[PDB]
């Protein structure tokens, strides 16, 4: 949900998936 | 069986895998780049004689007068290391090369050869724990990781232009020397670049190495025959080219009919080599030679030139048939060279050399000797390009060859084959290397780079040498007066002293000492700026498996380009990083370990660490997990090659140490894997409870330690010294005796930490080699200990440990177990002046009593005299003249009678806010100078302290050495009694009547007076080190260093931390009253925060914390047996269940050693608690952890409850507890605070100094400046930059005011501005002001 | 001016003032030498090249500094940058009567003090204590109470409440954001060296306990006291400016 | 592909924390060298704003602004409330029946 | 940047970038600076003209040129 | 773009797109022109009165405008990302300021960050 | 030419190449003027000595920034020489009194020359830490008097 970038959620990576 | 250290504690390990291969000396990579660079190799190959042999010989302008290079040697050491310490100067080696000097007269062919031996430079001396002395200080020169020589093709895909269109280029990077680019253009060109300089079409290198048109075509295009015999073309056919291209007339195939893979098939059984075609299409073809009409001799056709119908028929009336085409592709083998070929100018050879030349160096007119010369030396010069073995074996590998070993320059053929490798990527069949492959980055450690120095340092030399060759006289001179050390040793010096890769050897923590000199740098010179390296670059490769530890590496702006060495890691012949493994033969894992690169992985397909490889050496699953081409994926069990050959081949020593590191994050990893090695050594050793192991395999490796060289039994103990009684299997024949071991006691590190070594063996002991005599800083009985064991309970307190913040017992401050023992060296110098040299009399001006009266008749602070901030430790007087006094003060003068002084002040007092005690004194008089009463007392101190040292061991030396005489006196020939009647010297003399033991006599006898020769030159030798007038700078009297010892507790602002980057910082010692405790009534040490659990992953310190609590139970156990006093059976009983837990694990205790003392030995030393092994990727799991805790009588879900204990209620929700280790980290609060109100101010531009360095004025940047804007705050700013830093006047108006009680400023002009003013009216340019 | 010690430091502006004034100088000689036009040619170039480098050095070829492969820094250079004059010198300066120090949590503090160290205390207001130690005839000089203070007499220290009283001190963490980097805060005379914080400010700064590192500033002038406490007091700002959200806010 | 089947409670395999050390990388590199680029961008902000300062209590113009929900798609991404709350009219605003105040 | 790069005051613009240009171009054109803003006035080390700075200067610039 | 941060550095620097889109400059019927000589030429054709304004457009870049239908000034015949200066332009102060904005809003709003537009109005002006 | 090649030998004396070529040219000059060509000997050998006369002399004068007499150049180079001939007899170096023997001088005066050799540090050498701090950073100003000072005053 919130560019982290480790892991992706819905549209990105995210830091937290 | 265990080793001895072990059977004095041991330590309780969990884990399934049996581990193979054996930890390696981690210091092996700089001994071994070291003994590399200093072994005499008789070829070639690495070394100095490699650096020698390439600059030499050196011969003339054409004299024939060429100075040979016959063989280089490595003399003693004029100073050892402790002395190069003590007085600061650099521990080397004198460097001696024997020269030779032959003339060849024209009656000839006469051959004068002059030989001697000169001093070229001093290299300086690695120690044996793998570090340097530049300036008295250990250094380590880190290892670089730079790109590796050969060719190397690059895409360069994407930004080229948008087009979508991807370019290619080729790149031969030599070792040294200039770099070679084959790059292509967008039109499909291909053109070269010498240097990142112009673009210069591609054949222009061809033509420079003499090909003419009709060559350089027949060298990459296909010869397509085409002739009109007969009549209606023909095509001299092999059917595969007909292949890829469409068709366009009737042959078989008609007319508009494109090739399919059918005719070609057909094209096969008919044998179809003849095929005659249409005129139109041959049009669209080159012509490979030249051709001329026979009887005009005009030229028909050129080389690379188009065919038209008309020109085709001025051929064919001329009596031409054959005609050669190129076989030009448009999608597999495209012009390239041909449309180049139109590009390029110069059609000759001259030409282009000519065009090179200018390329290179433009305005100059080229000659053919000039363009020649600077061609072959760009390329084909041993003296100006070398492409050193790894340059020429990944050239050769690269390029599909097969010599893997050729020349160090580049040839015709080399270029021909990279030109076509580039091509062929163009083509489509072909692959683009990768620059951040481990396979194409190369090690160069400080034997290379050393070497690589010091053959710079022998080039520079060179034209002084061809000068005196050549303008130089006959016999007159000899091989050395053309040489001079100081050119040879200039780079040498350069490099190891000054250097991005010369640093300062990590202390303050052994395990530090062992990560810094494990280290692999990116930065340096050869390297890349932190500014220079993209983002790319610094990420973690996929082959930097079981080579570089993924976790550790900085956080800061040196991400990825510091990263540390695996535990396994090696370095492979060449200059690569190779990781061991296990093969895999039918079905089984062998023993065998086989060292692979990451090229040579790439093609195999290795197993997985984790997996169910046990047991009888077979696999169970029928699909595994593997890594093949660098991708993870199940593979057939039948298809398994190799298998890692331990769980921690991925990780670094310093990660390794992490315990449950598979719990932790890996961002949380590498904050604990860099914090870890922060930790400042505690005043008490402890062991940790909850290890991984590794522990011995650097408590060890770490020169830290003592470890015995032969084995034996203790003869003495002592804190200074231990003497071991070798045994007689293990023992030289010709001389002694013992091994004597020189304990080093309280010594300043480089970090101001203190290390000392501190026996734990007592007297007659049985050790054998591998023992650990001595523990170091840090270290427990052969085990690294960088912390302590604290009992912490995770819940929060009052918000005492709110964000990070750390609430600690004040029992841990009683017990000092976190005190540290810092050393500080301050020396104070007397060096003259333009008033007269200064003196360093206790007689100051403007002193009490009370501050001379720990000061000698010379002034120095007394040895032993505990000081603090502001007393004199040296007191020193700097002559200052020319005193004036406002006539105030000289009413004073007259009125008092108090006399001013015609001396300054300047003294070694104690640095403010540091309260220590001196445990050293040294006293540094130059030649000339009169020694003084301290000076000569200390002397007679070193003096007296040398000798006894030295005879102390020669008497240790001489008893064992008369018990050997005698060992071998009394047998063959009995003399007992009688022969300790008269004294030992007469047993010298005494004779035995059968040889082979007469024989033996005589051994001893000779090493004995060896030993006392050795013993007398030795000590004459340390008496004149001492008396001898010391060496100081240029223009200085005397030098006083003064050390002090400073113990420091622990209070709040100090940084604590643990083992899986869970960092904090001491809010306060709060009272044993007040601090939680369970129904026992025993207090908690530490009260961490639960929070800070969830927001990291960092789940280890909880698992850590639980197992720890087990292993910590377990002791109190064999405590209360102990305490209650039973007997060994209930010992030997418990501890047998105790060491036999779990499942699967590999453990060999049985308690048989020494049944009643050496389990009643191991359970005394258990007490503390059972130290427990985690593995790293191998560690204990929950089920093993919940039995421990279950023998240790404790709760299984890990918690328990605390009663507070300023109320005595207890605590809802049962509170974690356990035991944690803790580590006290470098950034002490004593060392950051620090406040200034008015101290000393810049000359240039008065703004208060940075330093030194706790006076320092606070730095308010622009963003500060932003922020006072913000707020709408005018005078603050204004004073900020006004009263506080600049305004010569400003500020003492202000001060006077604020004396006074008025709080106002009357604002000036800041004096950087008037500075600028001044600056810039130094030019051209007039800036001034109006009117007020 | 002397580098002791011994060595001798120079600035090398002085470099290549020598270089121009050799080149002049030999311009001159040659003109009343008498010599030809390649030579004096070559000189004027010199001396234009000596007179570029000493201006703006680099644009044209670099001269350098003996012994050193470095490039002898010029007048333009001592103006623009970061580094330089104008970023580094003019726009902020090191500053007086201001320390640094490890932040630590008391929760015990009010949203409007900080716990500050005995020991910077006294010397931050080094000069408030001297004169109110002067005024109440404890001291007879000002020396008299240099020397107190330096004694650590217990006199003083009550000294120390009495002037510490209702004087603001602003704090700052390292990077400064926003201006709430800033905030000024009553001090709260502590032992030990470190300082206290108060956490509901902690989110303002952005930082932590984990080692984070906190400076201080004393106010000079009435009117910067002034300005400590109804502009940069911690209690006058909660909500941010960016948005309308307090950003004072219990955190963990 | 290869996901992570296990949690870190259950503990990783190597090569599962080799995977993720792949992701931690660019976080952590992430962070370091914006450090240096932020700085650029708000110095460069703070440059081109400066001596703006509130000068004048009224400039008397209507002009303004129209003030309208960001709904974006099926919902609002931020309510009007927000984008006017602090702010002052440009216009009397009437009921949604015309001609009010 | 750019809108940066043009500003009445010159003192403020030679402080930010590309001094050497800057100072230059205001050297040929003679220009002149009253300062009128914060950057040259934390130059000079003078109240800057706002806040506190604003109600000094309001007084203090009324009775200057009238 | 990146986007992120590299993009807010984009939008307040007023920095081209890489393959911009273009604007109608005024009402009316769009026209074409001559043929492809190296890009196209497009013929503006206003309504009523001066009617000379034109342009010329690469045929390799789409088009999306109507043919025969009126387009007003700040029309999208050409999809793509648009660029400061042309929407100041084709639609005024207000427009492009509402524009940067909302633009610059979107990169905060992916990351939890909140400001009001009122600061970013204040640089847009400056 | 024959003015480059003499130049050429001495080029890093903290000198620019073209100050030597043209102290040089001087020489060359001063050669012209004072060579007969009747004494049949070749203009190489009296312009190369004037030449390498001009060059030398001309660095003791224009080399250090402070400039040294003469005659003290000469002394501090043969000093340099003879301790660099001795360095392969003595091993390492030579003691210092053995240069007062070896050289005319009595022994006093050559820690006085050694100690008047150091070269000033330019104030932009960087500091530890290869940082950029300078040397000319850490040099305070102690003329000044402390304000704590001129209030006692
Ligand atoms: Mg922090």
């Amino acid at each position: 949900g919130t560019p982290g970038f480790q892991t992706p959620d819905a549209r990105v990576i995210s830091r937290f998936g | 069986v265990y080793s001895y250290t072990e059977k004095k504690r041991i330590r309780k390990d969990f884990g399934k895998r049996p581990q193979v291969l054996d930890v390696p000396y981690l210091l092996s990579i700089q001994l071994d780049s070291f003994q590399k660079f200093i072994e005499q190799d008789p070829e070639g190959q690495y070394g100095l004689e490699a650096a020698f042999r390439s600059v030499f010989p050196i011969q003339s302008y054409s004299g024939n007068s060429e100075l040979q290079y016959v063989s280089y040697r490595l003399g003693e050491p004029v100073f050892d290391v402790q002395e190069c310490q003590i007085r600061g100067v650099t521990y080397s080696a004198p460097l001696r090369v024997k020269l030779r000097l032959v003339i060849y007269e024209r009656e000839g062919t006469v051959k004068d050869i002059k030989e001697q031996e000169v001093y070229m430079g001093e290299i300086p001396l690695m120690t044996d724990n793998g570090t340097f002395v530049i300036n008295g200080t250990e250094r380590v020169i880190v290892s670089q990781l730079h790109r590796s020589p050969g060719v190397f093709f690059d895409s360069d895909k994407g930004k080229t232009h948008s087009s979508g269109k991807v370019l290619y280029n080729a790149r031969i990077i030599p070792y040294r020397g200039s770099w070679l680019d084959f790059e292509f253009d967008p039109k499909d060109n291909l053109f070269v670049r010498i240097d990142r300089r112009r673009k210069l079409p591609a054949t222009i290198i061809l033509r420079a190495l003499n090909y003419t048109t009709e060559q350089i075509l027949d060298l990459f295009f296909e010869k397509v025959i085409f002739e009109i015999r007969d009549n209606k073309l023909q095509m001299e056919l092999v059917p595969e080219r007909l292949r890829g291209e469409t068709a366009s007339f009737d042959i078989y195939v008609e007319k508009g009919r494109r090739i399919t893979a059918r005719h070609i098939r057909q094209l096969e059984k008919d044998d179809v080599k003849l095929i005659e075609v249409p005129v139109e299409y041959i049009a669209g073809k080159v012509v490979a030679k030249d051709y001329i009409d026979e009887s005009t001799g005009e030229l028909i056709c050129a080389a690379n030139m188009e065919l038209s119908l008309d020109l085709l028929a001025k051929l064919s009336q001329s009596g031409h048939k054959r005609i050669e085409t190129l076989f030009t592709n448009d999608l597999d083998h495209g012009p390239y060279i041909s449309e180049t070929l139109r590009v390029d100018p110069t059609n000759d050879r001259l030409s282009a050399l000519v065009e090179i030349y200018r390329m290179m160096r433009p305005g100059e007119p080229p000659t053919r000797e000039a363009a020649e010369s600077l061609f072959e030396n760009l390329f084909f010069s041993e003296d100006r390009y070398d492409l050193s073995a790894v340059g020429r074996m990944k050239f050769n590998r690269s390029l599909l060859r097969e010599e893997i070993e050729g020349s160090g320059i580049l040839s015709k053929d080399d270029i021909i084959d990279v030109m076509k490798k580039l091509i062929d990527i163009r083509n489509g069949k072909g692959e683009v290397d990768d620059i951040d492959h481990l396979g194409n980055r190369r090690i160069r450690s400080v034997g290379e780079m050393a070497e690589n120095q010091f053959r710079v340092g022998l080039v520079r030399v060179e034209r002084a040498v061809k000068e005196r060759l050549s303008l130089g006289d006959l016999d007159t001179l000899m091989p050395q007066d053309m040489i001079n050390a100081k050119p040879i040793s200039a780079a040498v010096k350069e490099f190891f002293g000054s250097s991005q890769l010369s640093q300062f050897m990590d202390q303050n923590n052994p395990l530090s000492e062992i990560t810094h000199k494990r280290r692999i740098s990116a930065l340096g010179p050869g390297g890349l700026t932190r500014e220079r390296a993209g983002f790319e670059v610094r990420d973690v490769h996929p082959t930097h498996y079981g080579r570089v530890c993924p976790i550790e590496t900085p956080e800061g702006p040196n991400i990825g380009l510091i990263n540390s060495l695996s535990v396994y890691a090696q370095t492979n012949e060449y200059g690569f990083l190779e990781t061991p493994y296990r093969k895999v033969t039918d079905g089984v894992v062998t023993d065998e370990i086989h060292y692979l690169s990451a090229i040579e992985e790439g093609n195999y397909v290795i197993a997985q660490a984790n997996s169910n490889l046990d047991e009888e050496g077979h696999f169970v699953e029928d699909l595994v997990t593997c890594r093949s081409k660098g991708e993870s994926s199940l593979f057939s069990r039948d298809q398994v090659d190799y298998m890692d050959v331990s769980t921690q081949q991925v990780v670094s020593v310093g990660a390794s140490l992490i315990p449950f590191l598979e719990h932790d994050d890996a961002n949380r990893a590498l904050m604990g894997a860099n914090m870890q090695r922060q930790a400042v050594p505690t005043l008490r050793a402890d062991k940790p409870l909850v290890g991984t192991g590794m522990e011995r395999a650097v408590a060890v490796d770490s020169g830290v330690t003592a470890v015995a060289k032969r084995g034996g039994v203790v003869q003495y103990v002592d804190a200074s010294r231990i003497v071991i009684k070798v045994n007689e299997d293990e023992m030289y024949p010709g001389e002694a005796g013992i091994d004597i071991y020189n304990l080093t006691k309280y010594t300043r590190s480089n970090q101001n930490t203190c290390i000392n070594q501190m026996p734990c063996v007592s007297l007659g002991e049985p050790v054998e080699r591998g023992d650990v005599l001595a523990d170091g800083p840090s270290t427990d009985l052969g085990e690294l200990a960088l912390g302590q064991n604290m009992r912490v309970a995770f819940m929060p307190w009052n918000g005492y440990n709110f964000e990070d913040s750390i609430l600690v017992s004040e029992r841990v401050v009683q017990e000092d177990r976190f005190t540290t023992i810092h050393i500080q060296e301050l020396a104070c110098v007397s060096r003259d002046t333009k008033l007269g040299p200064e003196e360093i009399t206790a007689d100051i001006p403007n002193v009490g009593e009370a501050a001379l009266s720990k000061l000698d008749e010379s002034g120095i602070v007394y040895i032993g005299a505990e000081v603090t901030g502001g007393d004199i430790l040296v007191g020193k007087v700097t002559p200052k003249g020319e005193t004036q006094l406002t006539p105030e003060e000289k009413l004073l003068r007259a009125i008092f009678g108090e006399k001013a002084s015609d001396v300054k002040d300047s003294s070694l007092r104690v640095p403010n806010g540091v309260s220590g005690t001196v445990i050293d004194v040294q006293v540094f008089t130059r030649d000339g100078v009169e020694k003084d009463k301290r000076a000569l007392e200390i002397e007679e101190m070193q003096l007296k302290q040398a000798k006894k040292d030295l005879s102390e061991e020669l008497q240790i030396l001489e008893a064992g050495l008369f018990s050997r005489i005698r060992a071998v006196l009394v047998a063959g020939g009995v003399e007992a009694e009688k022969l300790d009647k008269l004294p030992r010297d007469r047993w010298l003399e005494l004779g035995l009547t059968d040889e082979e033991k007469q024989n033996q006599l005589e051994q001893l006898a000779e090493q004995y007076d060896e030993l006392k020769h050795e013993f007398e030159k030795k000590l004459e030798a340390k008496r004149r080190k001492i008396t001898q007038g010391d060496d100081l700078a240029p223009g200085v009297l005397k030098i006083v260093k003064v050390y002090l010892a400073v113990k420091r507790r622990i209070q709040p602002g100090d940084k604590m931390a643990g083992r899986h980057g869970n960092k904090g910082v001491i809010s306060k010692i709060n009272p044993i009253e007040d601090m939680p405790y369970d129904e026992n009534g025993t207090p908690v040490d530490i009260v961490l925060n639960p929070l800070g659990v969830p927001s990291r992953m960092n789940i280890g310190q909880i698992l850590e914390t639980h197992l720890g609590m087990a292993a910590k139970g377990i002791g109190d156990k064999i405590n209360a047996m102990l305490k209650q006093q039973q007997e060994v059976a209930k010992l030997r009983e418990f501890i047998q269940r105790a060491y036999d837990l779990g499942a699967d694990v590999r453990q060999k205790v049985d308690l048989s050693t020494f049944s009643d003392e050496e389990v009643m030995r191991l359970a005394e030393n258990l007490r503390k608690g059972m130290p427990i092994a985690t593995p790293v990727f191998d560690g204990a799991k929950e089920a093993e952890i919940k039995e421990l805790l279950k023998l240790g009588d404790l709760p299984t879900s890990g918690q328990i409850r605390l009663y507070d204990g300023r109320t005595g209620e207890q605590f809802e929700r049962p509170v974690t507890v356990g035991y944690m280790y803790m580590l006290k980290l470098n950034h002490l609060v004593d060392d950051k605070m620090h406040a200034r109100s008015t101290g000393s101010y810049s000359l240039v531009t008065q703004q208060p100094l940075g330093g030194k360095a706790q006076f320092g004025g606070q730095r308010f940047g622009e963003m500060e400046v932003w922020a006072l804007e913000a707020y709408g705050a005018a005078y603050t700013l204004q004073e900020m930059l006004t009263v506080k830093s600049d305004d010569v006047n400003g500020r003492t108006k202000m001060y006077k005011n604020i004396v006074d009680g008025n709080h106002q400023m009357e604002p000036g002009m800041p004096e950087s501005f008037n500075v600028l003013l001044k600056e810039i009216r130094s030019l051209g340019i007039n800036i001034e002001l109006e009117d007020e | 001016v002397p580098l002791d010690g011994g060595r001798f430091a120079t600035s090398d502006l002085n470099d290549l003032y020598r270089r121009v004034i050799n080149r002049n100088n030999r311009l001159k000689r040659l003109l009343d030498l008498a010599a030809p036009d390649i030579i004096v040619r070559n000189e004027k170039r010199m001396l234009q090249e000596a007179v570029d480098a000493l201006l703006d050095n680099g644009r044209r070829g670099r001269a350098i500094t003996g012994s050193n492969k470095r490039p002898l820094k010029s007048l333009a250079d001592m103006i623009k940058g970061k580094q330089g004059r104008f970023r580094q010198n003019l726009l902020g300066k090191r500053v007086d009567y201001s320390g640094r120090s490890v932040i630590t949590v008391g929760p015990y503090l009010r949203l409007h003090q900080c716990g500050l160290p005995k020991k910077m205390a006294l010397e931050l207001f080094k000069p408030f204590i001297y004169g109110k130690l002067e005024l109440r005839g404890l001291a007879t000089t000002i020396k008299a109470a240099k020397k107190m203070v330096e004694r650590e007499e217990a006199v003083v220290w009550d000294i120390l409440d009495e002037v510490i009283r209702e004087h603001p001190v602003l704090l700052n963490r390292a990077p400064t954001l926003h201006r709430l980097g800033i905030q000024a805060f009553e001090p709260v005379l502590i032992e030990g060296k470190a300082i206290q914080l108060h956490p509901l400010v902690c989110a303002a700064y952005n930082a932590d306990f984990d080692g984070d590192q906190m400076a201080v500033h004393v106010p000079l002038t009435l009117e910067a006291q002034l300005e400590a406490r109804a502009l940069m007091m911690s209690t006058n700002n909660i909500l941010s400016p960016a948005n309308g959200e307090p950003i004072i806010v219990p955190s963990q | 592909e290869t996901p992570i089947t296990a949690n870190f409670r259950e503990g990783l395999n190597v090569l599962q924390y080799f995977i993720s050390t792949h992701g931690a990388r660019k976080g952590l590199a992430d962070t370091a060298l914006k450090t240096a680029n932020s700085g650029y961008l708000t110095r460069r902000l703070v440059d081109v704003a400066q001596d703006l300062v509130v000068t004048e209590d009224d400039c008397g113009t209507h002009e303004g602004i129209m003030m309208t929900p960001v709904i974006e798609g099926g919902d609002v991404k931020e309510p009007l409330r927000d984008r006017v709350l602090g702010r002052v009219t440009a216009e009397d605003v009437l009921k949604p029946g015309t001609a009010d105040i | 940047t750019k809108a940066s790069l043009a500003t009445e005051s010159f003192i403020s613009a030679a402080s930010f970038q590309e001094t050497t240009r800057v100072l230059t171009e205001a050297a040929v054109a003679g220009k002149r600076d009253e300062l009128r803003g914060l950057k040259e006035n934390v130059i000079v080390g003078r109240l800057i003209p706002a806040g506190t700075g604003y109600a000094y200067h309001q007084d203090r610039m009324r009775r200057r040129a009238a | 773009i990146t986007g992120g941060l590299p993009r807010v550095a984009d939008l307040f620097e007023a920095r081209r797109p890489k393959e911009p889109a273009i604007l109608a400059e005024i009402s009316g019927i769009v026209s074409f022109g001559k043929e492809t000589k190296g890009k196209r030429r497009l013929v503006i054709t206003p309504v009523d009165g001066s009617d000379p304004y034109e342009e010329m457009i690469p045929k390799w870049r789409q088009l999306n405008v109507f043919e025969g239908e009126r387009v007003e000034r700040g029309d999208v015949i050409s999809d793509g990302p648009e660029a400061p200066h042309d929407i100041l332009r084709l639609r005024g102060v207000h427009a492009v300021t509402r524009y940067i904005v909302n633009e610059v809003q979107d990169v905060y709003r992916l990351q939890g960050v909140k400001i009001n537009d009122k600061h970013i109005e204040v640089i847009v002006r400056q | 030419r024959l003015v480059i090649s003499i130049a050429k030998k001495y080029t890093n004396r903290g000198l620019q190449f073209l100050d030597l070529i043209q102290e040089g040219n001087i020489g060359l000059m001063k050669a012209v003027d004072k060579f007969e060509y009747r004494r049949g000997y070749k203009f190489s050998t009296y312009a190369t000595w004037w030449i390498r006369q001009a060059i030398t002399r001309s660095i003791a004068d224009q080399a250090r920034t402070i400039r040294i007499p003469v005659h003290m150049i000469e002394t501090i180079n043969k000093l340099n020489r003879i301790s660099r001939q001795m360095l392969q007899e003595m091993g390492r170096e030579p003691t210092p009194e053995e240069l007062a023997e070896r050289m005319l001088m009595p022994e006093d005066k050559i820690r006085k020359v050694l100690k008047i050799a150091k070269e000033p540090i330019s104030m932009e050498t960087p500091i530890g830490d290869d940082e950029d701090s300078h040397l000319g950073d850490f040099i305070e100003d102690t003329t000044l008097e402390l304000p704590l000072d001129s209030a006692t005053t």
